[PDB]
């Protein structure tokens, strides 16, 4: 009955506090505590991207370190050279409510969605100078909240309905459907292998899943409000989510469990970007506060700030080569970071 | 319909679990090793940075 | 004479004691959110100034003033410092009524107003109005302005009693339209607002008061500063256009007492404009 | 994409005359054009170039007050009004795209270009093997030289490579000495120093015959050499 | 300096920043607002007449453009999305106003809409944000008050206490009883509207009936209004 499958679910729920217990014997914390700190970071703007006219919800680097898509409410991308400021493209979007973007790691493609429902794909190299729309990915029955490409035949979606997708762009299909959370999917992370990718949402809870099976590996639990972006550590062995509890916390795949988190007493608005560096020794974390935090990822300890944006921080990037920090934000400006 | 929740739970259950300590040395040794090749930890001279 | 000695003199001291860092205060505000789009800011950045202009320019007037009206830097320096003072004294009224206007035009018509690129607009209207002004004070720098007296004076660039009509219609001509036109646009741009926002249903009482006292206050402001001035120019210009050395010897440090509370409003600008606004502040 | 120019013919000394380019299948708009010209027998040479936007006109110096370039977006054509026509501009006048942003490749697509005959301090660049034999199946290595170098502080080179097949115009084959030009085989491989660069062939095939272009792109105006042809 | 070829990047980027400028201005030239109600609220209705007078399966959002006195108006209500709002509200804290459209002769479902509007009154990003409220249909209201079988003291204790106010409108000629019953509905989301605003942004009533042409003029007017406050804001003079 039901009652009986709810006393089973509840008796394993019991069973991996326990098992995730035991295997907790000494905290990042400690064996942490004597390696040196990281002392002050400063990090000063280079570059002011500017241009677009409402605010920007999500920027994407190039794998090439150089090139950059941004995404705002006035309803354009923006394809920046970082390194002179000059505007590639603008792309002008069909619907304005766009709240994620992407850039191929190939480069030639583009993708952007958000209230829409829809994730659009835009080629880039053309024989033709324009930059087209490729395909509309329709089939999610909520918002597009995050889009990453695997290739440049494959993307994945998260979506407002409590739902991730894994899509085939010749033919639009969903390949596979990831099930299970119950709240607004937020974010989305791809694994450096492209084989798993991390979703947090609105449940207070994060999930890593398998791209090629197409179920539910793992699933972490330790927010108390909802989680509004996650990424990976470049090892590809753990990964750290911003909640609006003013929270960051890292996870780890292998031990299932909670390492540490990142909170101050004076924080007490929501971060909503979070980012590593090539080392994965520094955390960066945007804030709805107009700043950025940058957070020792082995210590608990803010080791910098990036404070020049006259509204919250929406958006956050650290380059593939490691040089640059790009933070967008709703004053319409996005700051290249050094 | 709980039974796909009982299911999915038992799946996530059997699976092999490292200890904390092994976790986070590794995680620690990762940064220590990709240490030197980090512009943002440890700044690079102003003429190798393109942002001069 | 003999209160020139005294109390213009304590005035532009005063005035150059607390006007310039206020000056200095206004611009760093306005040329704040100029860069914001607004298109409020760079008028109010002119305003600044041409009054730092003006204060700057104030204290060889201090000495001349307190020396019992002697001029001795040299017939070319009062050429420019006159046309300095002067033209400031006028291109000030004039971007009370450009913000006054501006204030209007964006509270009547709140869906027409501005929208398409501000700041290049209201740049263009600035660099017109200083052009307007240089030409009009022009005619006064070519000039003789020096003037030696026979009672002990050597004026610079003043004149009593004023020279065959060319001057007093210049003067009449000088009131009529860097006075009362600006001041007229202003007091009806500020009625006109307080009289546009009767019927909104947002705003309270509490809040449609000190917009009332900011319609009918700030115009009362300007005038009350750059009032008596052109009054009396204006009365000497119609009496030599109808009295003798008596009626100049009897309004004379009237006459020097009125530009000195005329100069008085570069304490009111940059405090009315900055402190007095929320923003600002 | 296709570009097709008209206007060409007989024209006595003295005389003026406009060709045309019709563009169709691409974003003219946003492409700077180019018209190159070669006589009727010798190497390719750089005439005019307008900008997308109309801002930037640049003549060569043979060409400066008697050619006008201009274009027409809304219409979509390509003009260049020529006036004085002397005897040395007998020659086949191409209409070349080309795009300007962070990797594009410009002067990737020519037009097939107009016959135009009449009666009776910029880096020189130098090909010198002007004939090679070869055979089907074996690599070749075409050499180029440059009297300035082509390396930037940006870190480009902007060397060009240009294949002309024995009948149809110009098709780019190498933009900035290595990136080969999208729809031409790997075996094409681009290289050089900052003078001195060659280009080579891996596995020959009877479709590489003809005559090989270089160009440079550092500064106006653009100077080519006179090419080595494949036999 | 720099190349040939960077040069004429920097212009195309030159190029690309006056087509900005031009999107720009019609960018500030049009005024957003967003559509809220429930499945009952004639919203539907609504934006029907409103599209028929002036000028995708599971599409998430709907535009409806409208213009009043030459002035553009872009409507936003959501198609398919789920029943949070919390995250996807956050998008429409820069839009001119939120309509938000009430079905005023339901009284079962009435707490339902009260609950929905404190949601969106009280919401942190939304502050700042003026709500143009629809009492929509008037005509059910009125039937069904006259009916007298349906009766609001049951749903609503206080309805008997409740006199109507001096300040009451009744323009065509109807029975106080109607008078006193939308008065009443209008003065609970009032109350809501008043209780905690502070003063950085109003509600604006009006009694509908979805057959209504002058719905665009109202809110015409109200964005008016709203518009006027923000430049007294910006402007400096209060």
């Amino acid at each position: 009955e039901l009652d009986q499958l709810r006393q089973e679910a509840e008796q394993l729920k019991n069973q991996i506090r326990d098992a995730r217990k035991a295997c907790a014997d000494a905290t990042l914390s400690q064996i942490t505590n004597n390696i040196d700190p990281v002392g002050r970071i400063q990090m000063r703007t280079r570059r002011t991207l500017r241009g677009h006219l409402a605010k920007i919800y999500a920027m994407h680097w190039g794998t090439d370190s150089r090139l950059l898509v941004s995404a705002s409410q006035d309803g354009k991308l923006i394809i920046w050279d970082s390194y002179t400021t000059n505007k590639v493209h603008a792309i002008p979007l069909r619907s304005s409510w766009v709240m994620t973007c992407a850039y191929a790691p190939s480069g030639n493609y583009v993708a952007c969605g958000g209230l829409d429902n829809i994730c659009s794909i835009y080629n880039l190299k053309t024989r033709e100078g324009n930059v087209r729309v490729s395909r509309e990915l329709a089939g999610h029955t909520g918002y597009l909240s995050c889009c990453r490409f695997l290739d440049d035949n494959q993307i994945v979606t998260s979506s407002g309905d409590t739902t991730c997708a894994l899509w085939d762009i010749e033919t639009g299909q969903q390949t596979t459907t990831f099930t299970g959370h119950t709240g607004d999917v937020m974010s989305l992370s791809l694994a450096p292998d492209t084989r798993l990718f991390v979703s947090g949402a609105c449940d207070a809870s994060a999930k890593l899943w398998d791209v090629r099976e197409g179920m539910c590996r793992q699933t972490f639990t330790g927010h108390e409000s909802d989680i509004n972006a996650i990424c990976f550590f470049p090892n590809g062995n753990a990964f750290a989510t911003g909640s609006d509890d003013a929270t960051c916390r890292l996870f780890d795949l292998r031990a299932d469990q909670e390492l540490m988190t990142y909170s101050h007493d004076n924080i007490i608005c929501g971060i909503t970007s979070v980012s590593f560096s090539k080392s994965g020794r520094l955390l960066l974390a945007g804030y709805d506060d107009f700043n950025c935090n940058v957070w020792d990822a082995l210590k608990a300890d803010r080791a910098g700030v990036l404070a020049g944006h006259d509204n919250r921080v929406s958006c956050l990037g650290v380059t593939d080569d490691g040089m640059a920090v790009a933070t967008g934000s709703w004053d319409s400006f996005l700051k290249i970071w050094n | 319909q709980a039974r796909k929740l009982v299911e999915q739970l038992k799946m996530e259950a059997n699976i092999d679990r490292i200890k904390v300590s092994k976790a986070a040395a590794d995680l620690m040794a990762y940064c220590e090793a990709h240490a030197k090749e980090d512009p943002l930890l440890t700044p690079v001279p102003a003429s190798e940075n393109p942002f001069r | 004479s003999g209160l020139d000695s005294v109390l213009p003199p304590s005035l532009y001291a005063l005035v150059f004691t607390l006007g310039l860092p206020a000056n200095l205060l206004a611009l760093w505000a306005a040329w704040l959110q100029v860069r914001k789009g607004r298109e409020l800011g760079v008028y109010l950045l002119n305003l600044s100034l041409s009054d730092l202009l003006l204060i700057c320019a104030l204290p060889p007037w201090t000495d001349y003033y307190l020396r019992r009206d002697v001029w001795g830097y040299g017939p070319g320096a009062c050429r420019l410092f006159g046309f300095v003072f002067y033209t400031n004294l006028y291109v000030g009224a004039a971007f009370l009524s450009c913000v006054s206007a501006d204030r209007y035009l964006a509270v009547a018509h709140p869906l027409r107003f501005p929208g398409a690129r501000p700041i290049r607009s209201a740049a263009a209207v600035s660099a017109l109005i200083w052009m307007l002004e240089l030409a009009a004070n022009a005619p006064p720098l070519l000039a003789e302005a020096i003037h030696r007296d026979r009672y002990n004076h050597t004026f610079c660039y003043e004149s009593y009693p004023l020279s065959g009509r060319g001057a007093a219609l210049a003067n009449v001509g000088r009131v009529l339209a860097g006075f009362l036109l600006p001041w007229g646009v202003m007091m009806l741009c500020y009625a006109g607002l307080l009289r546009a926002l009767r019927g909104s249903a947002s705003c309270e009482q509490r809040e449609r008061r000190r917009v009332r006292r900011l319609a009918l206050g700030l115009p009362c402001v300007a005038l009350l500063c750059y009032g008596p001035y052109h009054a009396l120019l204006l009365l000497r210009s119609l009496v030599f256009l109808v009295g003798g050395c008596a009626l100049e010897e009897r309004l004379f440090p009237a006459y020097h007492a009125s530009l000195a509370l005329a100069t008085l409003n570069c304490l009111a600008d940059p405090a009315l404009y900055c402190l007095a606004c929320p923003g600002a502040r | 994409v296709q570009l097709v120019e008209s206007g060409g013919g007989l024209v006595q000394p003295g005389g003026s005359r406009k060709l045309s380019c019709s563009a169709s299948g691409f974003a003219f708009s946003s492409f700077g054009m180019h018209w190159v010209r070669q006589a009727p027998e010798k190497g390719l040479e750089w005439v005019a170039y307008i900008s997308s936007g109309s801002g930037t006109i640049y003549y060569a110096d043979t060409v400066k007050g008697r050619f006008t370039i201009s274009r027409d977006d809304p219409k979509n054509t390509l003009f260049l009004q020529m006036t004085s026509l002397r005897s040395e501009d007998t020659a086949m006048y191409y209409c070349v795209r080309s795009i300007y942003y962070y990797g594009s490749s410009p002067f990737d697509f020519w037009g097939q270009g107009t016959t135009l005959t009449v009666s009776s301090s910029d880096i020189v660049m130098t090909q010198a093997t002007s004939s090679v034999p070869v055979t089907p199946g074996e690599s070749v290595s075409i050499s180029c030289r440059s009297s300035k170098s082509l390396l930037h502080s940006n870190g480009n080179t902007y060397l060009y490579w240009f294949l002309q097949r024995p009948g149809q115009s110009p098709q780019l084959l190498i933009y900035r000495m290595s990136n080969l030009a999208s729809g031409v085989p790997d075996r094409f491989s681009g290289s050089g120093s900052g003078t001195a660069f060659t280009l080579t062939i891996s596995r020959l095939e009877a479709e590489d015959v003809g005559v090989y272009y270089c160009m440079q792109h550092l500064e106006y105006p653009l100077t080519f050499g006179a090419g080595t042809k494949l036999e | 300096t720099l190349s040939a070829e960077d040069k004429a990047a920097v212009e195309r980027s030159k190029m690309i920043e006056k087509q900005l400028q031009k999107d720009k201005q019609v960018y500030r030239a049009t005024h957003r607002l967003l559509l809220l109600g429930a499945d009952n609220s004639g919203k539907s209705t609504i934006v029907k007449q409103m599209r028929i007078y002036h000028v995708v399966k599971t599409s998430g959002i709907f535009e409806t453009k409208f213009q009043v006195d030459k002035v553009n108006f872009h409507m936003f209500d959501v198609g398919a999305q789920r029943d949070e709002r919390r995250k996807w509200i956050q998008c429409f804290n820069d839009v001119t106003a939120i309509i938000f459209v009430v079905d005023s002769s339901d009284y079962a479902r009435l707490q339902e809409a009260l609950n929905d509007f404190k949601s969106i009154w009280n919401n942190r990003w939304l502050r700042t944000i003026s709500v143009i409220l629809f009492l929509n249909k008037q005509d059910l209201l009125a039937e069904k008050v006259l009916a007298g079988k349906s009766k609001i003291e049951d749903y609503f204790p206080e309805f008997a206490r409740y006199t109507t106010p001096e300040d009451a409108t009744p323009e065509p000629g109807e029975d106080p009883r109607v008078t006193r019953a939308k008065y009443f509905i209008r003065d609970e989301f009032l109350r809501i509207s008043t209780a905690s605003g502070d003063g950085r942004h109003y509600c604006y009533p009006h009694f509908t009936c979805s057959v209504d042409t002058e719905n665009a003029r109202r809110i015409f007017n109200d964005c008016r209004d709203i518009i006027q406050r923000m430049h007294l804001r910006q402007y400096e003079l209060l």
